[PDB]
């Protein structure tokens, strides 16, 4: 969550 | 900063402070344009990283410092390096919503956890968080404890994943502590060394950092930071401008083809120029 | 197949359409795959592509197929291959909303455009449509010209991009061709050739395809594909057997270790087949 | 656009 990537189980995560 | 100081500290302990990283004009010109992104609230989407490349340079520079590249190449034990990934991103007050602390945590593994990490030589990574507000126990610190091997605890826990629970791992917790440190200041840490962010205590401001990490080419199946630009895009002047002011030994973090590199010809060196007017060719010229 | 034989249709006129890539069971297990993600309509945030891995590996293991991989290298020259991106996608007809014709384009830059491409040797890029229904030209065919060389096009345009804006070559635009397939073909097309995707004619259905496209590690400013998976994560299971079941010529192309590679020692050796149980690990074995 | 990561000058884009 909180990134801009993928996905961290809510949005787009940090990679 | 003494490069072989701060890769011995990296190596017995899994961190390094440095204080006073940046001073002077460029800690200004550092925060004007992380504020660009992110001003004083005094929300939601201002909660999320924003990663490489900015729209300033007084950002995309400092991942590919010359003094962060010399500490790396200490520790790791080679110069094939390459910028896995460079963020900037605030968190925010108690009054802009609900701040929770990660779990601790290593970051040893590339993003598909294609292999199992090494924690030696050329396999290790290298973090930085370059704090852009002073950071106190109250504008959530950085918590750091020791390299997972030194710890005793596996790069791969029983629940599939490279964090720790409390429930698994209480005396992880029990011996965190929190990095407090001046703006300006860069925490250098390894990949392996169990950490995690924090919540931020106070109720107002936000924490304003650059972040970013570093690996071997040797670990193949990393991925370096993926971005997407053309020369039509707004950005690209920005980043041609960074390009030209870079050094050969700043580029390679980029994937940069090395001088004697195959890619390099007549044909090639005539487009770079094109590309990159004033860029210096000299080093790469067949 | 006959590798060499395509390999020379893709350096003469960019491009080869291999009929009946997929047949039999395969097909259908790729079809029934496909459409786990993109139903019969029979749609807004199905419009987008699905990167790889998928849920499935009857879509996961096509894009490393050995006889995609032996193309590839005839046409290289080289074996130290990479996958570049896969993704998924459906393109719905004019009841889910307006369809629109991409411009003719070439695909023969890295994603940061960090250096010029070169169309030679090592540094081709090469692009597959696996095609799971059956492409008319009503079904948004893709379209091809030939490589841009040949058309006397630069790979960089006066407005920045691998783009060719109708006003400014308006030949390309007459000699572009449609490619019609039955489902089951698969298109593979250099990056330099100029193409594009086009409008869907049709009112009803959709268009299903797997894309795929594969670089030389020698371009080493180019990303191998980006994603992000953890044994915990309940895509990991057919990933993992993903791994298990491919050969070590096709772990090469996801950056995986080579045999020989310094990377493999007694205690590598072991968690990779902690992470991967059933894995052979004998090509690997210091 | 019509993508997974960056952006097409619209949403997330195709990479
Ligand atoms: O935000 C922080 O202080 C720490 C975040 C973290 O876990 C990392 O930078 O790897
Ligand atoms: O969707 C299509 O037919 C073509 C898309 C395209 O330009 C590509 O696959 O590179
Ligand atoms: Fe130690
Ligand atoms: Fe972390
Ligand atoms: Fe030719
Ligand atoms: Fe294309």
């Amino acid at each position: 969550w909180y990134g801009w990537a993928s996905n961290d189980g809510e949005g787009v995560a940090i990679i | 900063m003494d490069s072989k100081s701060i890769a011995a500290e990296l190596a017995t302990r899994g961190y390094a402070l440095v204080p006073d990283f940046l001073t002077g004009d460029a800690l200004t010109e550092a925060v004007a344009a992380i504020e660009t992104y992110f001003p004083d609230p005094e929300v939601a989407a201002l909660k999320h990283a924003v990663p490489f490349p900015f729209t300033s340079n007084a950002l995309n520079r400092h991942p590919l410092d010359l003094r962060v590249i010399s500490v790396v190449e200490e520790l790791l034990g080679t110069t094939d390096l390459r910028m896995t990934s460079s963020f900037i991103q605030a968190k925010y007050g108690t009054a802009y919503g609900e701040s929770k602390d990660q779990r601790l945590h290593n970051d040893a593994w590339a993003a598909s956890s294609l292999v199992h990490p090494r924690a030696d030589g050329v396999y290790q990574r290298v973090y930085g968080i370059l704090y852009l507000t002073d950071v106190t126990e109250d504008t959530a610190p950085t918590y750091v404890v020791d390299r997972a091997a030194h710890l005793g605890v596996p790069l791969l826990t029983p629940e599939g994943t490279g964090a720790y629970s409390k429930e698994a791992y209480p005396e992880l917790y029990e011996r965190e502590r929190p990095v407090v440190v001046s703006k300006g200041s860069l925490l250098l840490f390894v990949g392996d060394i169990v950490h995690r962010g924090s919540a931020y205590h106070g109720h107002l401001g936000r924490r304003l950092a650059l972040f970013f990490n570093i690996h071997g080419a040797q670990a193949r199946w990393t991925d370096k930071h993926l971005w997407s630009l053309r020369p039509a895009h707004p950005d690209w002047g920005t980043f041609r401008d960074l390009m030209i002011e870079l050094e050969p030994r700043q580029r390679h973090l980029l994937g940069f083809p090395p001088p004697g590199d195959d890619y390099w010809t007549e044909e090639t060196i005539k487009h770079l120029s094109e590309m990159y007017p004033g860029i210096d060719v000299e080093p790469y010229l067949p």
